[PDB]
C-alpha cells in the first residue's frame, strides 16, 4: 500500500457560558 | 446592563498547533495507559502522534474567522479589500492582502471582550493519574484541557522527544502547569468569584 | 559560561570518556589493550594530508537549536546516520566562528541563538577557535572541497594499531585487528562512543596551545584512538569470529584501509557513501590538527 | 532510519532521451525536484533471486 | 509462577514465592531488557525479550537467531553462484555486493 | 563606539510629529536650540527643564565638549535636515563620518518618563512600513472597509451634505489629530488645563483605554516572527536535491562575481551566423553569447519588470549550462512546507517566476525530507540525478514549534528534529499588577 | 570536426569495476569510483573531467550507460567509444537533420552494428538580418566522429 | 518616449532616454502634481496633473 500524509489543527471548543441554576456555596 | 463582555468558557487561543503527518510511521508498542490521565494527556498525544513530519504554530483559524474578512489557508491573514487600487480591480493574490491581514488581525484583537467563565472541569483523585502529571496537574482542569508538548513527558513514544522536554522541565528556568493555581484575585467577587486557571 | 581549565575541558570529570567493556565501565586506553594485530604482505604508507580548503561555509541564521555534538558523533559513530551533509547545522557553526557571534555553544552540544543564561556554555573565544575549523565539515559533500576517503585512513592505520616505531617510519604494514569480545562488541562499541561528548576533545583540540596542547595529545591518544577504531570498523573489508578455545575473537581486516563499502551489515556500522565523505573530511581535519 | 516498505512517493521523472544533435532550450524548466534519466526503459533487474 | 506474588490468595504460595524473589540468588523479568544484541541490525533490529519460556526452546531460539545473524550472506555470494552455472564471462549488475 | 553608542538624532518632522505636542501638553519649557556657542551646562539645564534627552539644532559647528556631553547623557538633538550633518560637529577625532550613522526606531517611552501619554510602540511604526504609500481616497476606501467587516454604516462619514453644493468629501486622514481649542482668528492655541476640558489633554488615538491594553497585545502578535509568513526574495540555481531541510539556501560558491542585473548587461549580438543573447560580463567586458561558458555569476535581480523573453530563458539557461546562481529579490511567496508523502502537488516553470506580477503573491511549496526512510537495499541504482532550481533566500519554517516526532534507531535523535521551544511550557505566573510572566530563571 | 580534449581531463579506461550501485542520501546510486584517486562519485553532477575510453562496451550494465551519458552531460566528461562503426553522410544546411541517432542505442548495440551519422556542413547557412531579434534555442551536438 | 526607461528591447534607446532622465535639466513625471482645496470647504478644488 502507498504511504499517506495526513494533517490536524486543535479545534476550538469556546462556547457561550453556562446559565446554571445551581449555586456552588452558601 | 450594557453587554460590554461576551462571556465563554473554554476560550480560544489567537494562535494554535497544526501539525502534518507522515502516516507510515507508528510504534510497534502500543501505549495502554491510565483513564484519568488519558483524558487530560490525551488530546496533546493525539495531537503528537508518532509520525507528526512537522508542527506549526499558525494564528487560529476558528477565531481569525472569515467574518472577520481574513482568510488563513495559505498562512497568512488575507483581507480581501482593504488596500487596494482605486479606478481597477485589485486582482488577484495581492501581497497588499497580507498586510490588510495584519490590520484585521490587529483589529479584531483589539475588540476581543471575551471574558472567560469556568466551563466543565474534572477533579481527579490523584492515584488515578501518573506522578508526572500529577506534578503538573493542580487539582482541577478544564475537561477540554487543549493542548501543550509539556504533556508528551513521559508518553510520547519517542525518546529523545522525551527526553529533551523532560530535560526542559527538570531545568528551574521553565516550569509547566495546569488548571486551578492560586493567583492574588482569588477570593475576589464581582457577582460570582474569580478564580485562576 | 564554563571557563577552560589550562588543561582544556577534558580535564574536567565532566567529560570523561568510558567505554563499556562486554558491558563493564573501562578507559578507551583498557579496551585498546586488547586489539592485537596480524599483520600482512600489504604496506600502508601515509601521504601528507592536503591542506583543507579555507572557505567556511556561509553563516546563514537558522532557525532553532542546532544539535551539533549529536550530529557529529551520530555521522561518525551512530547506526544508520542521516542527513549528515544536510547544510544548516554547519551554517549555525560558522556562526560560531565569527569574532563577536550572539550563539553559544552550551555543554549539551547545543547551540542556542539567545544569551541564554540558564545553560552552561563552553567560551566563545574556544568554540570560535573550533568551529573555524570545523565548520568546514559543511563542505564535505561539496565536489571542489571533498576529502581524500581513500588514503586518509592510512593514517587512522597509524593512529591506531601502528607500533610508535611505525609512527616513526611513517609506514607500517596493513594490520588484522583481533581481540576477546562479547556478543555485539563493536555495535556496542560505537554506542558506548556515540554518546561522548567529543566536543570537549575537539575544542581542546583547537584551543589548547604549546605545552598544553600537547600535554593534552598524550593524555588524549587512546580517546582519539578509540574514535579511530569506530570508523575503522565500519570502514574494514570484512569482520569476523574466531572461536578460540572457549573464547571468540573479534577480528577486522583490515586496519588502515577503507573499504568504500556502503551496505549495511551485522557486525558494525556502515557509512554510506555520504558518511564516507563526512568522515573523511572530519579525518582531514582532525588530523591537521592533531599534527602540529 | 528503517527501510521503507509502503510504496513511497516519488518525485517527476523527465526523461530527456538525447540524440546526435539537439536544441535544448529551458524555458518551461521543471522548478521542483524532478528526476533526470536520460535512456528509454531502465528496469533491466529482472532476474529476481529468491 | 513468580507473577503470582502478591496475587495468589494462598498465603503459603505468596510467602514462599515472595521469599525465593527476594533472594539475591533468583531475580524475574519480563518483555523488553537490554542485551549484548540490542541496535544490531539484521534487515530489523534485534532486540531481548524475557518471555514465559522454557530455557531449551529459549535456547534454541537464540541460537537460530545467532546463526542467522553471523551467516553474513550477501549478494555477492549470490552473483557467484550464478556466475558459476551461466556461461563464462557473462555479466552481472545486481545490487550493492555487500 | 559600538553600534548602540553614538549621538542620537531624529529629523525635525519626527520631533514635530510625537515629541513636541507631548512637550506642550506636559507643561515644560520648549527645548533650547543648540548654536553651537552653547555649553553643554546649557544642554544639562535645559534636559532638567523638559524631563527630555532632547534639544533642537540651531546653527553650525557644535564645540567638542558640549557633542562629548551629547553623546554622553543620549540627548536627542533633532536635525532640520540629514544633509552633510558631520559639518555641523566639530570632531577633533575626524572620526565622526557621512555614512557612519545607525538609523533606528526609539521608542517614545524610552524617552518620555509620563507613561500616561504614551499607548503605542516600535510596532506599529514597523506595520505602517510594510503598508503602501496610501491615498487619501485609498485611506477612505480602508476605513469604510474595516466598517463593512464590522457592520457598521459609515454613509456621508467624512463627507458634506449641502444642499446646493451637494455631497462633498473630506480627507479622512488625520495621523496623530489632537482636539484643540482654536483662536477666533482660526488657528490654533496650545492646550490649557485651565479652560478647556482634561478630556481633551491627549487624545489617545480616539481610542477606549481597554482597546489600547488589546492594542498592546496585537501589536505585539502582528511584530511576532511566528506569524510573519510572507517570505521575500528566491534563489535559483542549479543543485541535487541533497538537503532534507525546508529551510535551506544553497551557499555561493567561492568563485563567483556579484553582479546586479540590468538591461544594459543583455543585447542581441551576432555570433557564429547567429543572433546571440550575448551577456557581457562587467568585471572584464568579454562579451558570451552562448548560456554556457559564460563566467559563474550571482547575478541579483532587483527587479524583474522589463525583462525580455529571450533574456529570462537566457538568464535561467546559463543558471544551467553555466552554473550562475540568480538570487530575484522582487518575489513576494507564501511557502507551504511538505511532507515527503504528500510530495508536490503544485508545480512551476521558470518562466512563471520570471513573469509574475510584482505584486501578486507567489505561493511556493518546499519539501521536508526528514521523514524519509532508507530504500531497500535491493533497489535498482537510480542512474539519473534528482534537480532542484528554487530555493528560499531566507528562513521558512519560521512558524516550526516540533520536527521529526519519531525515533532514529529507537533511540537516538534523527538529524533535524527539533523539540519545541522551552518558553512553549512556562506556565509561568502573573506579576502584582496582572501581566503574564515566564518562571523566574535561576535564583532569585 | 573532431573536438580536442580540454587541458584538465584524464584518461580512463572503462571497466565493469568502475561503476557500482551504493548508498548515498537515502538512494542507490550507479556510483562511479575514478581509477587515480579511488573516491566514489554517486552522482553524476560532482565527477572529475575525465576522457573516458570504452574500448568494449559489451557486458556493460544499462544503467551504467545512461550514468556515463549523465555524466557527459552534468560532469562534461568526454567519452571515447572505440567499437562503434558507421557511415556517415554529410547534409548541405538547406537539407537539413533527415535522422537522428539517440545515445541511448551507441551505448547499448551488438558490437557489429553499422550506425549512420549525419552531419550538416554550416559553411552556407544564410546570414541572420542584422537587426532580427535572437532566437532562444541553443542547438548542440553530443556524438563526434574521431576521424575525418 | 519617457516610459520607454527599462522597458524597451531596443538597447541604445533606453540607454539614451535613460541617460536625459538622468540629466538634472529633466525629470519626467506622470500624475496629480498638485491640489488646491477650498479655504472654507476644505475640499479638494483645482489639482494640476
Amino acid at each position: 500500500k502507498i504511504a499517506t500524509a495526513s494533517s490536524a489543527r486543535q479545534a476550538d471548543v469556546e462556547k457561550p457560558a453556562d446559565v446554571t441554576f445551581t449555586i456552588e456555596n452558601v | 446592563l450594557s453587554d460590554d463582555f461576551k462571556q465563554i468558557s473554554d476560550p480560544k487561543g489567537y494562535l494554535t498547533y497544526s501539525v502534518k503527518y507522515e502516516d507510515q510511521f507508528t510504534k510497534k508498542d502500543k501505549l495502554r495507559a491510565s483513564e484519568a490521565d488519558d483524558r487530560i494527556v490525551g488530546p496533546t498525544v493525539n495531537l503528537f502522534k508518532y509520525g507528526a513530519a512537522v508542527v506549526n504554530i499558525d494564528l487560529n483559524r476558528d477565531f481569525f474567522d472569515t467574518a472577520t474578512g481574513i482568510d488563513l489557508t495559505k498562512g497568512i491573514p488575507l483581507v480581501q479589500d482593504l488596500l487596494v487600487p482605486i479606478g481597477v480591480t485589485a486582482g488577484a493574490e495581492q501581497s497588499a492582502e497580507y498586510v490588510s491581514g495584519l490590520l484585521m488581525v490587529l483589529f479584531k484583537v483589539m475588540t476581543d471582550n471575551r471574558l472567560v467563565i469556568v466551563g466543565e472541569t474534572t477533579t481527579p483523585m490523584s492515584n488515578t493519574l501518573s506522578t508526572v502529571v500529577n506534578n503538573v496537574l493542580r487539582t482541577t482542569y478544564h475537561n477540554n484541557v487543549g493542548v501543550n508538548p509539556a504533556l508528551l513527558r513521559d508518553f510520547t513514544q519517542v525518546n529523545w522527544l522525551n527526553r529533551d522536554i523532560t530535560n526542559m522541565l527538570q531545568q528551574a528556568g521553565t516550569k509547566y502547569g495546569l488548571g486551578l493555581t492560586e493567583t492574588r484575585l482569588d477570593y475576589v467577587r464581582l457577582v460570582k468569584t474569580i478564580v485562576g486557571h | 559560561m564554563l571557563q577552560q581549565p589550562t588543561g582544556g575541558y577534558t580535564t574536567l570529570e565532566q567529560f570523561a570518556f568510558t567505554i563499556r567493556n562486554d558491558g563493564t565501565n573501562a578507559t578507551p586506553t583498557q579496551f585498546l589493550q586488547l586489539l592485537s594485530y596480524e599483520a600482512t604482505e600489504n604496506e600502508l604508507v601515509k601521504k601528507t594530508i592536503p591542506t583543507p580548503e579555507t572557505h567556511l561555509p556561509s553563516a546563514r541564521n537558522v532557525p532553532g537549536n542546532v544539535y551539533i555534538e549529536d550530529a557529529i558523533t551520530q555521522a561518525l559513530f551512530g547506526i544508520s546516520a542521516q542527513n549528515v551533509n544536510a547544510h544548516g547545522y554547519f551554517s549555525r557553526l560558522s556562526a560560531l566562528a565569527l569574532p563577536n557571534t550572539s550563539a553559544r555553544l552550551g555543554l549539551d552540544g547545543v547551540i542556542y541563538n539567545s544569551e541564554t543564561i540558564n545553560i552552561p556554555f563552553y567560551d566563545p573565544a574556544a568554540v570560535a577557535n573550533f568551529a573555524a575549523t570545523y565548520a568546514k565539515l559543511g563542505n564535505a559533500s561539496t565536489p571542489r572541497y571533498r576529502a581524500d576517503m581513500i588514503d586518509i585512513y592510512a593514517h587512522v592505520g597509524l593512529e591506531l594499531a601502528g607500533t610508535d616505531a611505525e609512527r616513526a617510519a611513517g609506514v607500517m604494514p596493513v594490520k588484522r585487528a583481533k581481540f576477546d569480545s562479547w556478543e555485539g562488541s563493536l555495535i556496542s562499541l560505537s554506542r558506548d562512543v556515540v554518546n561522548w561528548k567529543i566536543l570537549a576533545f575537539l575544542i581542546d583540540l583547537c584551543s589548547l596551545e604549546g605545552e598544553a596542547l600537547r600535554a593534552f595529545k598524550t593524555r588524549n591518544r587512546d580517546v582519539f584512538r578509540m574514535m579511530l577504531f569506530i570508523m575503522s570498523t565500519a570502514v574494514a573489508a570484512n569482520v569476523v569470529n574466531r572461536k578460540v578455545t572457549k573464547r571468540v575473537d573479534r577480528v577486522l581486516e583490515y586496519i588502515g584501509v577503507n573499504s568504500m563499502r556502503t551496505a549495511g551489515r551485522t557486525a558494525t556500522i556502515t557509512y554510506d557513501l555520504s558518511r564516507h565523505e563526512f568522515a573523511a573530511k572530519f579525518l582531514q581535519l582532525t588530523f591537521t590538527r592533531w599534527n602540529a | 532510519d528503517d527501510v521503507g516498505i509502503m510504496q513511497q512517493k516519488k518525485p517527476p521523472t523527465v526523461v530527456q532521451s538525447r540524440t546526435d544533435v539537439f536544441n535544448e532550450q529551458f524555458a518551461n524548466e521543471a522548478l521542483h525536484p524532478t528526476t533526470k534519466v536520460i535512456f528509454n526503459g531502465l528496469d533491466v533487474n529482472t532476474e529476481v533471486q529468491p | 509462577p513468580a507473577l503470582l506474588r502478591d496475587f495468589t490468595q494462598v498465603n503459603w504460595l505468596n510467602r514462599d514465592i515472595t521469599n525465593m524473589l527476594q533472594q539475591a540468588g533468583t531475580k524475574y523479568g519480563l518483555g523488553l531488557t537490554e542485551t549484548r544484541l540490542d541496535y544490531v541490525r539484521l534487515v530489523k533490529t534485534i532486540v531481548g525479550h524475557a518471555l514465559n519460556i522454557d530455557h531449551f526452546a529459549a535456547s534454541v531460539l537464540n541460537i537460530n537467531l545467532r546463526a542467522l545473524m553471523e551467516a553474513n550472506v550477501t549478494a555477492d555470494d549470490r552473483i557467484k553462484a550464478l556466475q558459476a552455472h551461466s556461461m563464462i564471462s557473462t555479466q552481472f549488475h545486481g545490487p550493492n555486493q555487500g | 563606539d559600538d553600534l548602540d553608542e553614538g549621538i542620537r538624532m531624529t529629523t525635525y518632522d519626527q520631533y514635530l510629529s510625537h515629541i513636541r505636542e507631548r512637550l506642550h501638553i506636559t507643561n515644560v519649557p520648549d527645548p533650547i536650540y543648540i548654536t553651537g556657542a552653547s555649553t553643554p551646562d546649557q544642554i544639562a539645564a535645559s534636559v532638567q527643564a523638559t524631563h527630555v534627552a532632547v534639544v533642537l539644532y540651531q546653527s553650525g559647528v557644535i564645540n567638542g565638549p558640549a557633542s562629548t556631553y551629547l553623546r554622553e547623557n543620549e540627548v536627542l538633538v533633532v536635525m532640520p535636515d540629514y544633509y552633510d550633518v558631520v559639518s555641523r560637529f566639530a570632531n577633533a577625532n575626524l572620526q565622526m563620518n557621512n555614512n557612519r550613522y545607525h538609523e533606528s526606531v526609539l521608542e517614545i517611552a524610552d524617552i518620555f518618563d509620563q507613561a500616561d501619554f504614551i499607548q503605542t510602540s516600535d510596532a506599529v511604526r514597523q506595520l505602517r512600513a510594510l503598508m503602501p504609500t496610501l491615498s487619501t481616497s485609498q485611506i477612505r476606501h480602508a476605513i469604510e472597509r474595516i466598517a463593512q467587516i464590522t457592520d457598521v454604516d459609515s454613509t456621508d462619514y467624512g463627507k458634506l451634505t449641502l444642499r446646493f453644493l451637494g455631497t462633498l468629501t473630506r480627507s479622512l486622514k488625520m495621523q496623530n489629530a489632537q482636539i484643540r481649542r482654536i483662536r477666533p482668528d482660526g488657528t490654533v492655541l496650545r492646550y490649557d488645563d485651565q479652560i478647556d476640558i482634561e478630556a481633551f489633554r491627549w487624545s489617545r488615538y480616539f481610542l477606549d483605554e481597554l482597546q489600547l491594553r488589546r492594542l498592546s497585545v496585537g501589536l505585539r502578535l502582528i511584530t511576532n516572527p511566528r506569524i510573519a509568513r510572507r517570505f521575500n526574495g528566491v534563489r535559483i540555481m542549479y543543485l541535487t536535491d541533497d538537503d532534507p531541510d525546508p529551510d535551506f539556501v544553497p551557499d555561493v560558491p567561492e568563485g563567483y562575481v556579484a553582479v546586479q542585473y540590468a538591461h544594459r548587461l543583455f543585447s542581441s549580438s551576432l555570433a557564429n551566423k547567429r543572433n546571440r543573447v550575448t551577456y557581457t560580463h562587467p568585471p572584464t567586458g568579454m562579451a558570451y553569447p552562448s548560456p554556457t561558458g559564460r563566467p559563474h555569476v550571482h547575478m541579483t535581480i532587483n527587479e524583474r519588470a522589463g525583462m525580455s523573453k529571450l533574456v529570462a530563458d537566457n538568464i535561467i539557461a546559463s543558471v544551467i549550462k553555466s552554473n550562475w546562481v540568480v538570487d530575484i529579490l522582487d518575489i513576494e511567496y507564501t511557502a507551504e512546507v511538505m511532507t515527503p508523502s504528500e510530495g508536490y502537488t503544485q508545480h512551476v516553470d521558470a518562466e512563471s517566476i520570471m513573469t509574475a506580477p510584482k505584486g501578486k503573491l507567489f505561493h511556493l511549496q518546499f519539501m521536508d525530507g526528514l521523514l524519509r526512510p532508507e530504500p531497500s537495499a535491493f533497489d535498482p541504482p537510480a542512474s539519473g540525478e534528482d534537480m532542484r532550481l528554487i530555493y528560499p533566500l531566507q528562513p521558512i519554517s519560521v512558524a516550526r514549534s516540533m520536527r521529526a516526532i519519531v525515533n532514529h534507531n529507537e533511540v537516538d535523535r534523527p538529524r533535524g528534529a527539533v523539540a519545541p521551544s522551552s518558553y512553549e511550557m512556562d506556565t509561568g505566573t502573573l506579576s502584582r499588577n496582572g501581566d503574564l510572566l515566564y518562571s523566574p530563571v535561576a535564583n532569585g
